[PDB]
RNA sequence: UGCGAAAGCAGUUGAAGACAAGUGGCUUGUCGUUCGUUAAAAUGGCCUCGUCAAACGGUGGUACAGCGUGUUUAAUUGACAUGGGUUGA
């Protein structure tokens, strides 16, 4: 479904095996689309990004299949793609902030 | 079977001399004041202030009569210099105008009707002196005369007479002035202010001219405050200077922002502070109780001088470089706009406007083109700092030697435009800076004037520090090819002296318009395309056959493609296809070309012509390999891809000019180009320099920089088509000055831009009692 | 409103996007 | 001269997940109303006519609630076991309700003591009763005995027809409606039955294989039925008996659907569905039956619907629930000698020859920003910035107009520490986001570049530019974990 | 302008039919037909048949005979229908109509009165047309189209009998005067190299092209404006191109006139009576990307040289752009001389043929833009250095220098001279990137590493460098990975290109965990040198000092 | 300034004459002066034409923000004598 209330109960979770085998054990059909939930809420909500990229980063190294014989990766999750553009691209400008 | 002519008008063309201060505005208003007397560069135009429209139109290259005045490849120094509204051959009888040109020809003309195919010109006996003005009061004329030590011209005052033998004017000489800085003459032309630089510096000189009622002279001194003689140069330089009717009160208006209100018969003053730069123009009433200011802010100011009070008027367009009043009893004010967010064209517009409501009553504008360079002996105006939408008070004259030794020495002389057509109505769309003029040349006014992106360009006139602040550069503009949206593209600049002054924004947006409302849009904005930083070399709108041509497609100078395309269903202009290649060099030699069936891309990158198809966005692929050639490496980075029709493609690049067919697929022609387009065009201009039909052939177009016996400041150009993939030379046309683009408007035939924007096009009883009652009841 | 004023810039209901959601084949 | 052009507030490049119009329409139905029953809500249908009033079944009444005070207004209580279904007339004025003991009653409408007739049917619990859609005197009901049954309610005591063949509980009625004679049954084999009543009609003229057993099923268009049950719905066009959407967005079984049309929103048609996990979604019929809103409610929801097409009001989501509970989402919606002095102020010009218009328009009111702007008060515009009540991204539009248009450094000129305290104290705020870090980064830098010997004198904004530096410390670890995400995928094209 | 070459009765179905074509025979006795079976009776038979055509029934079929008539057959049940002779002198190309669409009683020889698809339904008497060697039938509303001998083009419908069109068309002998494809023309082929399309409404030549070569079987497919034509004495079925929704693949005309060529579709091989092989599997005419593959009918290249714009008073050319000359003195019969001038004695030197190229174009050696050249003849002088004859010190030098090499680069790994090799790394361009990855693996360590890596990343797409870089080893990218992390910034990205290229999981580990302490190392000083790079009053009382 | 890609890569910044100030010269500085070279500041800021209230339609982030409802794909109505006088700090 598109269950926002008890896919924010799945995801205040924050063991780092209990996300490694829950999406071990997570079916690769719906990775993309759970990848996707992810996407979306770091996108908009920007402190959770620290928490839930955990999630984004076993999504893809468990799911390195799947999601490397889907056709359109890029069009697929694109919103992770443009998320983490946004996030990665005025990286020299904080560096000049820093310095 | 292909003609050549000038049809669509061009710049109003002031007074462009220095030293003229006040009235550089030579439009007249008409005794019975309802139409408007404006020379242009190529006619005399007569609208009308009832209706706004042009009513007659005195064409000087329509017939010999004045076009052997002046229709030289070189010579243009032949100008207009004054329009009177009588007849100075017989008096007591006026419906037609005695023009006097800068050379001594003073030709009368009827604009009543149609125009006499022999006017009624002489030709006055003059001197090497080339004609300041001419001034009227009642019955007598006078006229006033420049000369050949520190640069500075010389004047010299002459009465006419003419009765005697009708050919000649015969002159009188008045008085000299031996040296004169900035000069002014009041509204009714009865008296005359200038300034001397006699020493231990310059003096101030107030004669009246039709009588000895009154010649006082002062030196400047006496009028400058003791402040200013230990602050910068800006506080005693004067820029402006005016007087009344009566010789009691001037004007000094000053570079640094101040006016001074001086009395004549005591010499005390009083300082008006409103400018906060320079003061551009100053006027007076005709009671002389008003005072119309305007400067570098687009401002014009009145200052009631009883309680030194403003009233503004504050978005005007471009910077008041002349303001006066008009009428009688002073119902309009005239006013001249010079609109310098471009500083590659002096461009003005002449507005006047009722003094009832401050409306603009017959705002009358040229087209506005913006060069990729600046063009002939055009200097931005003066301001107190030296700028890049103007300069300071020390650097006219350098600029001035430095822009003439730029169009002698130098090897980049390319000054070329983008024009566009709208493929519903045929009219024209001058993107200028941060804006677009929508203008349609069969009648050559201006539709309406659009800012596209989101400056500072309107909401403010910026001054001495913001005018280093430019707002964003519209670069390119396509329309989609049923005219239903338009595409452009532009560069946000920053602001200097921070964190983020080194990366630019890059933003396409997509305008729409129904066929009515004369103004677009903004349904979609995507800021940095093809990624951050990077920017697009070319856009190209789509054919009728992809998404009922409602796509575009945009280059990058890594070669990266982007195909973007309006859906129904996310009501929205998105992202469709992408081909991006990751390269580590980067050229802006891009061009590109679409098959008309809407199959395949011809994306020209530099030194490359790839082939993509259009279904998987990559790289063209039989597999049978039936000699498969997608790539075509040519000797030089190329510049236009411009395929007529599905048959063959011609490419232009920087040393040769060849063609390729593809149902006989191998090269057919070549040309050489070397020799005439070197290193003198900016590598992606070609594309507007050539262009094509969709049937009737293709056209290049070369430029001749004239010489003497080095090159000079004059040019030629030599544009030529072809038909049928570069058969025959079927035209070879000669146009007598610059030209700057070309492109086919939708019904066969091609208009270009001269230099001097005219536009061009290269195409294939009771009858008496009758009479003496239409008389006597008008 | 005047036919010599220009039309000043107004972005109104304009879907601002970037040139990276390929949400779009 | 032109007029001023406005401020524009700064938009950023639209993150994903917006807000749709439909769900924009559908997020301001609010206030929600929980009501207490004494056992699940089975069945709820709407007037039709004054479309203002609902009855709710619970078990053993039938409570008619008003839709502007959202209290029950009348109530009919003489049942003697658990009350079914209740449903209105096409004229809202006589109300049907099916009764466990397979006695249909249908009292009138806004009445309850006038029971009109008590039609006998199966001695099985008769578990859908409604009247017929274009005809008003025929009423079908299906109960647990395997056939429906319509009844003309002038003779009330024989059927007037007796539509059999379904194998397993008929739990759900539906009209067809444009043609009159057509009735589509629905049971819990699967198999929506659908009978022409002119024939024999103990045969179906043909039939439709949802698979799972179907708890209902309604007619959106005259062609098209949408049938519930199991976990999908499905839609079936009629005139070529054929299946065409199905969609089975939800985790347990679909209890009921209703259907809107016309009514004053985006959405041109709108399904809704109801399917005992506590969800209820909203579909669009135009596009392919995709889902554009949800409610989530504390139960298993039974039955759901909405006010009708012509509501005219105060507008209604209700659900009722298996845990026994009613939950009610609405939307809202001198003298005569003066006059005689005073008359002419509103003629508007009928009957005169030229008709002059130049009264301006009054544009929205200037925030004291955009005039401080305006009057070229570039430091009172900053301060105006940083007042609390702003919002993020008018904060942002005066950073960046000030940024754009002027001088950042005219604008901070005449600080010291009390005045500065204000931009780095949000600056540590706007360092965080995207939209705003370009814009945080050039002012802090330049802030810094003028007022470095504050730095040194002030302590107490020293502290405010080490809370920055782990700010920007924070955010520089994500802006560098955000690019090996990027390397990391892009490992997997 | 052909289409992809190769392969050297019911009108609208297929295979998986019995026989929706029963057709004539050439000296047989009448008629025949097969499968992928029908039954083949009579239609009246035994006369002089030429074609023979349906009702688009299959079991109301015929035998079209040259007898002024034709009956009914029982190819399916048994019962035969009832028929009406009109005259009596030659049928043999009946073609029976639809439900009242096209059908008059035109046998051979101007008698075509109208008639309806019927055995005793009239209309009016339209043989008013003169002798036509030509009649076909069109769906423009269906029109018998006449083209005569007497020479005469006209058009008359038989949908009320009316004579639409009707003009003076001087048409000879054809070979093929088909109708079109949308059927809005008439396609007629001149005998040896020519087919003109004609307006087939108003009987007026619209385009008249030449052909490619001999082709004798010719006839308009279901396409758009495309045609197949079969060789005379050939078995070459060849398309050319002058339906748009999903068109056609295979079974789209059977008129040939090659070894019994019937039946005609894509794979053509089970014939009606033939039993031949079969060919070429294609669709029909695409819009424009497949005649970038049928590039015929037009053979005729030349030596193509730059020409100028022509010198009508050149001498007031006002202000040349060029450093000091005008214009460079073409001289291409010098160029074809120089050929001559090379290919001699000089097997071993530098002094017959890099003399005589840089004597041929006067430049710096090194250098472009003194063009006046052909990529055949720097390919043709190319052939005869690369005979008998990379010694030479002017002309191969000169020409890597020059943006039309042409293939001939394999060889450059395989011969190695260092300043030649380093410069033709640099700029000889075009390369193989199959040859430039194998020198890039053959690693000798050194800066021609960081040479040959520039072009490779800045002349190939990244992903066509991926996946023709999945063509190496595993002990090169492990000596690949072990010499970047011994001993820059193309390439790390190089290096990124060869982690996104090696796959996913087949891997080891010391060389991942070397690799991962290396970069993490790279990052901590990229890190701290970019910082570096954005790296780049009065109190209450004193005591102080005055001169005494 | 030239070549460039948005990065960058090469080049700099002379002479004459006049005037001003300071102490006929000497020093310094200017130039509505010329030749050659590809080459921060004068207290001095932007008009009136009608506001207020309540909705509605899209757009962003539903109290928040913004654009529009004169015709538009869509979507607006209503109050007020739009004055003068006295206090009003």
């Amino acid at each position: 479904s598109n269950d926002h209330s008890l896919l924010e109960t799945v995801l205040n979770n924050r063991d780092e095996r209990v996300i490694r085998d829950t999406i071990f054990r997570l079916k690769p059909a719906l990775a993309v689309i759970l990848l996707e939930r992810l996407a979306e809420r770091i996108a908009r909500q920007t402190h959770r990004q620290g928490p839930l990229n955990v999630w984004v980063k076993w999504c893809l190294i468990i799911h390195g299949g799947y999601l490397v014989s889907i056709p359109n990766l890029m069009s697929t999750l694109s919103s992770l793609h443009s998320t983490l553009k946004r996030r990665s691209d005025l990286l020299p400008r904080l560096l000049a902030l820093d310095a | 079977q292909y003609k050549l002519s000038v049809v669509s008008g061009g710049k109003p063309a002031l007074n462009n001399l220095s030293s003229v201060t006040g009235n550089k505005n030579i439009a007249r208003l008409s005794q019975d004041q309802r139409n408007y007397i404006i020379p242009f560069n190529n006619q005399i135009k007569v609208y009308s202030v009832e209706t706004r429209q042009c009513v007659k139109t005195l064409k000087f290259a329509n017939n010999s009569l004045l076009s052997g005045i002046f229709l030289q490849e070189e010579e243009n120094n032949e100008s207009i210099v004054k329009i009177l509204l009588g007849d100075i051959t017989v008096p007591q009888q006026a419906h037609l105008i005695t023009v006097f040109t800068n050379n001594g020809h003073v030709i009368v003309l009827n604009y009543k009707g149609k125009l006499v195919e022999s006017p009624k010109h002489f030709k006055i006996s003059l001197a090497d002196e080339k004609l300041a003005n001419v001034f009227h009061s009642e019955g007598n004329y006078r006229i006033l005369t420049t000369f050949k030590h520190n640069s500075l011209q010389s004047y010299r005052l002459y009465a006419l007479t003419f009765d005697d033998a009708k050919k000649q004017f015969e002159v009188a000489h008045q008085a000299e002035w031996h040296n004169v800085i900035l000069s002014n003459i009041s509204s009714n032309g009865k008296l005359l202010a200038h300034m001397c630089k006699d020493v231990e510096h310059k003096s101030i000189s107030v004669v009246s001219l039709f009588d000895d009622s009154v010649n006082l002279s002062f030196p400047l001194g006496s009028i400058l405050s003791s402040q200013t003689q230990s602050l910068s140069y800006n506080t005693r330089y004067v820029s402006s200077m005016a007087i009344d009717n009566m010789g009691q009160q001037l004007a000094v208006g000053f570079a640094s922002g101040v006016i001074s209100i001086v009395s004549l018969a005591d010499l005390q003053i009083r300082l008006l502070k409103w400018h906060i730069d320079s003061v551009l123009s100053l006027s007076f009433s005709h009671d002389g109780s008003y005072l119309l200011s305007g400067g570098w802010e687009k401002v014009m100011s009145l200052w009631q001088l009883e309680t030194n009070s403003q009233q503004f008027l504050p978005r005007l367009n471009g910077i008041i470089i002349d303001c006066q009043v008009l009428g009688p009893q002073g119902n309009y004010y005239s006013l001249i706009l010079q609109m310098t967010e471009n500083n590659s064209n002096s461009d003005y517009q002449f507005l006047l406007l009722n003094a009832s409501d401050l409306t603009s009553k017959l705002s009358i504008n040229g087209p506005l083109p913006v060069f990729n360079s600046t063009i002939k002996h055009i200097q931005q105006p003066i301001s107190a700092m030296n700028t890049k939408n103007s300069n300071s008070i020390t650097s006219l004259n350098h600029s001035k030697k430095k822009q003439s030794r730029k169009l002698i020495k130098s090897r980049r002389q390319d000054f070329t435009t983008n024009v566009e057509i709208n493929p519903i109505n045929k009219n024209l769309y001058f993107p200028h800076i941060s804006a677009v003029q929508i203008f349609d040349f069969y009648k050559n006014e201006q539709v309406n004037y659009q800012y596209l992106t989101s400056g500072v360009n309107n909401s403010m006139g910026k001054v001495r520090f913001e005018l280093n602040l430019q707002d964003p550069i519209i670069t390119d503009l396509k329309f989609t090819k049923d005219g239903q949206w338009m595409i452009t593209y532009e560069i946000e600049y920053p602001p200097n002296d921070l964190l983020s002054s080194k990366d630019l924004t890059h933003i396409l947006k997509f305008w729409t318009k129904n066929d009515n409302e004369t103004n677009w849009n903004l349904k979609t904005k995507v800021i940095n395309p093809h990624g951050i930083s990077v920017p697009i070399t070319k856009i190209l709108p789509s054919p009728r056959s992809v998404n009922n041509s409602q796509g575009c497609l945009t280059a990058d100078n890594n070669g990266g493609l982007k195909f973007w395309s309006f859906d129904s269903h996310e009501s929205n202009w998105c992202l469709k296809k992408i081909s991006l290649p990751n390269f580590n060099h980067f050229s802006n030699s891009v061009s590109l070309a679409w098959s008309q069936d809407g199959s395949l891309i011809f994306h020209g990158f530099d030194d490359k012509l790839q082939i993509l198809d259009f279904d998987t966005f990559k790289k063209f692929e039989s597999l049978e390999n039936t000699k498969t050639v997608s790539e075509f490496t040519l000797d030089s980075e190329i510049q236009t891809v411009k395929l007529i029709n599905d048959t063959n493609l011609i490419v232009a690049t920087r040393t040769t000019l060849n063609a390729i067919n593809l149902l006989r697929g191998q090269v057919i022609n070549s040309f050489d180009l070397y020799p005439f387009v070197n290193g003198v065009y900016k590598n992606g201009h070609m594309d507007r320099l050539i262009t094509c039909d969709e049937r009737t052939g293709n056209i290049a177009l070369v430029i001749n920089q004239q010489l003497t016996d080095v090159p000079t400041i004059n040019y030629k150009s030599r544009i030529i088509i072809f038909d049928s993939d570069l058969s025959t030379k079927l035209g070879n046309f000669t146009h007598h000055e610059y030209i700057s683009w070309i492109g086919w408007n939708y019904d066969t035939d091609f208009i270009f831009l001269d230099i001097e924007s005219t536009l061009g096009v290269v195409g294939t009883n009771s009858d008496i009692f009758a009479e003496q009652l239409h008389k006597l009841s008008s | 409103k005047d036919l010599a004023s220009a039309t000043n810039y107004v972005e109104g209901n304009a879907r601002v996007t970037s040139g990276d959601n390929f949400k779009h084949v | 001269s032109t007029a001023r052009p406005r401020i524009i507030t700064s938009k950023a490049p639209l993150l994903p997940q917006q807000t749709t119009p439909e769900q924009r329409y559908w997020r301001q139905y609010t206030s929600a109303q929980l009501v207490k029953e004494h056992n699940s809500v089975t069945h709820i249908s709407f007037n039709p006519q004054h479309p203002h009033d609902f009855a709710v079944t619970s078990s053993t009444r039938v409570q008619i609630f008003s839709s502007r005070t959202r209290q029950v207004i009348k109530t009919f209580s003489r049942f003697k076991d658990v009350v079914y279904s209740a449903s209105f007339r096409s004229d809202g004025k006589l109300l049907c309700a099916g009764d466990a003991t397979g006695l249909v009653s249908v009292y009138d409408s806004y009445n309850p003591r006038t029971i009109l007739l008590s039609i006998n049917a199966s001695t099985h619990p008769t578990h859908v009763t409604k009247f017929h859609t274009q005809d008003n005197k025929i009423l079908a009901t299906a109960s647990d005995d395997r056939v429906t049954r319509l009844w003309d309610i002038s003779n009330a005591y024989e059927p007037q027809l007796e539509l059999t063949g379904a194998t397993d509980y008929v739990r759900t009625l539906s009209f067809i409606p444009a043609a009159p004679h057509l009735v589509a049954t629905g049971s819990y084999d699967g198999l929506i039955r659908l009978y022409d009543t002119r024939s024999s009609g103990s045969t179906p003229i043909y039939s439709l294989n949802h698979d799972q057993p179907v708890e209902n099923v309604i007619a959106v268009s005259p062609t098209q039925i949408v049938s519930c049950g199991g976990n999908n719905f499905k839609v079936w066009d009629l005139t070529s008996n054929k299946k065409l959407y199905e969609r089975g967005n939800f985790n347990k079984a679909v209890t009921c659907l209703d259907y809107v049309e016309n009514f004053d929103s985006p959405m041109q048609s709108a399904l809704i569905a109801s399917s005992l996990d506590g969800h209820v979604k909203v579909f669009d019929p135009l596009d392919n039956f995709q889902v554009k809103f949800g409610w989530k409610f504390s139960g298993p929801v039974l039955s759901c619907a909405v006010s009708p097409s012509t509501a005219q009001g105060n507008r209604h989501l209700v659900a009722g629930l298996s845990s026994g509970l009613l939950a009610i989402r609405t939307k809202k919606k001198k003298s005569n000698n003066f006059q005689r002095m005073m008359r002419g102020s509103e003629y508007q010009g009928d009957q005169e020859h030229i008709i002059h218009n130049d009264k301006v328009r009054s544009q929205r009111r200037m925030r004291a920003f955009e005039r401080n702007i305006n009057q070229f008060k570039w430091s009172e515009a900053l301060d105006n910035a940083f007042v609390p009540g702003m919002a993020k991204e008018l904060t942002l539009t005066v950073l960046q107009e000030l940024r754009k248009r002027g001088k950042v450094r005219v604008a901070l000129y005449g600080r010291d520490e009390s005045t500065l305290e204000p931009l780095l104290n949000w600056c540590l705020k706007g360092i965080e986001d995207v939209r705003s870090a370009s814009i945080v980064a050039d002012w802090v830098a330049v802030v810094l570049e003028l007022y470095g010997n504050t730095l040194e004198s002030s302590p107490v904004l020293q502290e405010l530019m080490i809370d920055l530096k782990t700010k920007v410390r924070h955010e520089i670890h994500k802006s560098k974990e955000a690019q090996r995400i990027e390397g990391m995928l892009q490992l997997l094209t | 302008d052909y289409v992809q070459v190769a392969d050297g009765l019911m009108v609208n179905k297929g295979n998986y039919t019995l026989n929706v074509i029963t057709k004539a025979l050439e000296d047989t006795t009448d008629t025949s037909n097969d499968h992928l079976d029908n039954k083949a009776y009579t239609g009246s038979d035994e006369f002089l048949s030429q074609y023979k055509i349906k009702a688009k029934a299959k079991v109301m079929s015929i035998k079209i005979d040259t007898k002024n008539s034709l009956v009914i057959a029982i190819l399916q049940n048994g019962l035969i229908e009832i028929f009406d002779f009109k005259l009596t002198l030659l049928h043999s190309f009946d073609i029976s109509y639809d439900n009242l669409k096209y059908a008059k009683w035109f046998t051979e020889n101007g008698t075509e009165y109208v008639f309806v698809l019927c055995p005793l339904q009239d209309d009016k008497v339209c043989y008013k047309l003169l002798e036509l060697t030509d009649c076909g039938s069109g769906e423009s509303s269906p029109i018998k189209e006449l083209s005569s001998t007497i020479i005469e083009g006209f058009s008359f419908e038989n949908s009320k009998l009316c004579y639409q069109f009707g003009k003076l068309y001087k048409l000879n002998q054809g070979k093929i005067y088909i109708y079109s494809l949308p059927h809005c023309q008439l396609q007629q082929v001149i005998e040896f190299p020519m087919v003109d399309k004609l307006s087939p409404g108003d009987d007026l030549i619209s385009f008249q092209p030449v052909s490619v070569n001999r082709v004798l079987l010719t006839v308009n497919n279901v396409i758009y404006l495309l045609d197949l034509l079969h060789c005379s004495t050939l078995s070459q079925r060849e398309l050319t191109h002058v339906v748009i929704n999903s068109e056609k693949s295979h079974n789209s005309k059977t008129i040939a006139i090659g070894i019994s060529t019937k039946n005609g579709p894509n794979p053509t091989s089970s014939l009606e009576i033939i039993n031949i092989d079969v060919g070429t599997n294609t669709l029909k005419d695409s819009l424009g990307k497949s005649f970038q593959v049928g590039n015929n009918d037009s053979s005729v290249i030349l030596k193509p040289l730059f020409d100028d714009k022509d010198i009508n008073d050149k001498r007031v050319k006002c202000n040349d752009v060029s450093g000091d000359s005008s214009v460079p003195v073409l001289h291409c019969n010098e160029v074809i001389e120089k050929l001559s001038a090379l290919q001699d004695n000089d097997i071993t030197s530098f002094d017959d043929i890099f003399f005589k190229e840089l004597k041929i174009k006067e430049e710096h050696y090194t250098e472009k833009d003194r063009y006046i050249s052909d990529p055949g003849f720097l390919n043709k002088v190319l052939d005869l250095i690369f005979g008998k004859f990379p010694k030479t010190l002017t002309f191969l030098l000169t020409h890597p220098l020059f943006p039309l090499s042409r293939t001939r680069n394999l060889l450059s790994l395989l011969r190695d001279q260092p300043r030649l090799f380093k410069q033709a790394i640099v700029t000889c361009p075009n390369l193989p990137l199959n040859e430039l990855l194998e020198e890039l693996f053959s690693i000798r360590n050194r800066e021609l590493l960081l040479d040959i890596s520039f072009r490779i990343l800045q002349d190939f797409t990244r992903d066509s460098i991926k996946q023709e870089m999945k063509k190496l080893s595993k002990l090169d990218v492990q000596n690949f990975i072990e010499f970047i992390t011994s001993g820059s910034t193309q390439l790390f990205q190089l290096l990124s290109l060869v982690l996104d290229s090696i796959g996913l999981f087949s891997l080891e580990g010391a060389l991942l965990e070397n690799l991962t302490l290396y970069i993490d190392k790279q990052v901590e000083i990229a890190e701290r040198n970019t910082e570096l790079w954005n790296l780049i009053a009065l109190p209450t009382y004193t005591m102080e000092y005055l001169d005494i």
